[PDB]
């Protein structure tokens, strides 16, 4: 069916609880010094390999993302998502996951 | 119609995409 | 406030509308 | 005498539905090769010479519009409305219409 | 976390407020 | 607690009625040619020296604003506020006050 904003609201929970218990999990059994899981609004980035760009599928729970694309990060050697040059906030391109870029 | 649903799309967008447009 | 929520409105159909660069 | 969003919505199916006719009474009287008439989800654009750029009235039932300028878009030789330069979406300026850009 | 929605309406607000070039 | 939007609303609403008060004030006892205080639809610019930068805290009854920085203006020396070069809108900028610049 045409999916309602509220009905996006709701799943958006739903990953919000899994990206949750997916940070839970991994803080209780660490190894090296990866880039940890974390939440960003939108969806739940994986342990990301130290210098190198991680990239997530456009999440199939968000009907006006194109579910083919890829979402990057960067992850630094340090294990830690790079922030965006002359900014403060986390890197990240969704421009493949949306229309309007 | 169903633009409300998209315009929250917009914002999510909005909060998400921060490389250098 | 209704002014701006019909303007609000206004800015995300410019959004889904002027698509020349910016 | 200020517009609300429910009434705004309201006018902009009204011109949606009309758009509807032009392109069904278009469709049912064709001739050449030009740009077909379309709904953006603002105005109905109409048919465009090809090779041309096609100007149309901010539309005057958008309140928060400027009503004395010009929406733009541009039709090939082709036929086809052009996509904006290294992306992919129909090309249209509505700089003349509202004031934050 | 529904601050999203009054940090939407900092957007709209942003948007119609922070006119300096981009 | 984290305030509601309908909240945001009416603290903008209570700082509205109190920039309508400064500027009937300063009209009652008019001095100099400087430029004037205005209502932006956030915080109200208050008397602004001519020729300079005007830098305001970022309002503390703004949530998602930062407020240990600044948001600035530009008075001209005829008592004007600037506008930006190339459009028809006052010049400010808020990039200190918000994340998303
Ligand atoms: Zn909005």
């Amino acid at each position: 069916d045409v999916m309602t904003k509220e009905e996006q609201i709701f799943l958006l929970h739903r990953a919000q609880a899994q990206c949750e218990k997916r940070l839970k999990e991994v803080l209780q059994r660490p190894a090296g010094r990866p880039c940890l899981p974390e939440w960003d609004h939108i969806l739940c980035w994986p342990l990301g390999a130290p210098g190198e760009v991680v990239a997530v599928p456009c999440p199939d729970y968000i009907y006006d993302f194109n579910h083919k694309g890829h979402a990057y990060r960067r992850c630094d050697r340090n294990g830690s998502w790079e922030l965006v040059p002359g900014h403060n906030r986390t890197w990240a391109n969704y421009s493949e996951c949306v229309k309007f870029l | 119609q169903d633009l409300r649903r998209r315009f929250f799309x917009h914002h999510l967008x909005a909060e998400x995409h921060t490389a250098e447009i």
